[PDB]
Protein backbone atom coordinates (compact mmCIF):
# COMPACT_ATOMS: atom_id res chain seq x y z
CA UNK A 1 0.00 0.00 0.00
CA UNK A 2 1.12 3.83 -0.36
CA UNK A 3 -0.16 6.56 2.23
CA UNK A 4 0.49 9.94 2.00
CA UNK A 5 1.41 12.30 5.14
CA UNK A 6 0.70 15.56 4.45
CA UNK A 7 0.77 19.37 7.08
CA UNK A 8 -2.65 19.91 5.58
CA UNK A 9 -2.90 22.07 2.39
CA UNK A 10 -3.84 24.90 4.57
CA UNK A 11 -0.58 24.82 5.77
CA UNK A 12 1.94 23.51 2.91
CA UNK A 13 1.93 21.70 -0.31
CA UNK A 14 5.03 19.17 0.60
CA UNK A 15 4.19 16.05 0.90
CA UNK A 16 5.90 12.30 2.23
CA UNK A 17 5.50 9.04 1.27
CA UNK A 18 4.92 5.09 3.26
CA UNK A 19 5.76 2.61 1.37
CA UNK A 20 3.98 0.03 3.69
CA UNK A 21 6.10 -2.97 4.67
CA UNK A 22 8.18 -2.74 1.44
CA UNK A 23 12.22 -2.79 1.98
CA UNK A 24 13.23 0.60 1.00
CA UNK A 25 15.71 -0.91 -1.48
CA UNK A 26 13.21 -1.87 -4.12
CA UNK A 27 10.89 1.34 -4.27
CA UNK A 28 11.29 2.83 -7.51
CA UNK A 29 16.93 13.17 -0.88
CA UNK A 30 15.65 11.37 2.62
CA UNK A 31 14.84 7.50 2.29
CA UNK B 1 2.06 -10.78 2.97
CA UNK B 2 -0.68 -12.73 0.53
CA UNK B 3 -3.53 -11.21 -1.66
CA UNK B 4 -5.22 -7.61 -0.91
CA UNK B 5 -4.51 -8.90 2.72
CA UNK B 6 -2.52 -6.72 4.97
CA UNK B 7 -1.38 -5.95 8.90
CA UNK B 8 -0.81 -2.88 10.02
CA UNK B 9 1.05 -2.52 13.29
CA UNK B 10 -0.02 -0.84 16.18
CA UNK B 11 1.12 2.61 17.43
CA UNK B 12 2.71 1.94 20.46
CA UNK B 13 5.11 -0.64 20.49
CA UNK B 14 5.76 -3.59 23.33
CA UNK B 15 8.27 -1.59 25.01
CA UNK B 16 6.26 1.84 25.25
CA UNK B 17 3.48 0.08 27.05
CA UNK B 18 5.63 -1.71 29.71
CA UNK B 19 7.25 2.02 30.46
CA UNK B 20 3.63 3.12 31.07
CA UNK B 21 2.95 0.20 33.49
CA UNK B 22 6.43 1.11 35.14
CA UNK B 23 5.78 4.46 35.84
CA UNK B 24 2.41 3.70 37.08
CA UNK B 25 3.55 1.07 39.41
CA UNK B 26 6.55 3.49 40.72
CA UNK B 27 3.91 6.41 41.09
CA UNK B 28 1.86 3.83 43.50
CA UNK B 29 4.79 2.38 45.33
CA UNK B 30 6.06 5.52 45.93
CA UNK B 31 3.14 8.24 45.98
CA UNK B 32 -0.23 6.44 47.31
CA UNK B 33 -3.05 7.84 45.93
CA UNK B 34 -1.59 11.14 45.22
CA UNK B 35 -0.51 11.16 41.82
CA UNK B 36 -3.57 10.28 40.49
C1 LIG C 1 -6.61 27.84 7.63
O1 LIG C 1 -6.63 29.01 6.84
C2 LIG C 1 -7.18 30.14 7.52
C3 LIG C 1 -7.22 31.28 6.52
O2 LIG C 1 -6.42 31.00 5.38
C4 LIG C 1 -6.36 30.46 8.77
O3 LIG C 1 -7.00 31.50 9.49
C5 LIG C 1 -6.20 29.23 9.65
O4 LIG C 1 -5.28 29.49 10.70
C6 LIG C 1 -5.70 28.05 8.83
N1 LIG C 1 -5.62 26.85 9.64
C7 LIG C 1 -4.47 26.26 9.95
C8 LIG C 1 -4.56 25.03 10.81
O5 LIG C 1 -3.39 26.69 9.56
C1 LIG D 1 16.49 -4.82 2.52
O1 LIG D 1 17.40 -5.59 1.73
C2 LIG D 1 18.77 -5.46 2.12
C3 LIG D 1 19.58 -6.29 1.15
O2 LIG D 1 19.47 -7.67 1.46
C4 LIG D 1 18.96 -5.89 3.57
O3 LIG D 1 20.30 -5.64 3.96
C5 LIG D 1 18.01 -5.12 4.48
O4 LIG D 1 18.11 -5.61 5.81
C6 LIG D 1 16.57 -5.26 3.98
N1 LIG D 1 15.66 -4.50 4.81
C7 LIG D 1 15.30 -4.88 6.04
C8 LIG D 1 14.34 -3.98 6.75
O5 LIG D 1 15.72 -5.91 6.56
Amino acid sequence: GVSVITPGTNTSNQVAVLYQDVNCTEVPSNV
Amino acid sequence: KFNGLTVLPPLLTDEMIAQYTSALLAGTITSGWTFG
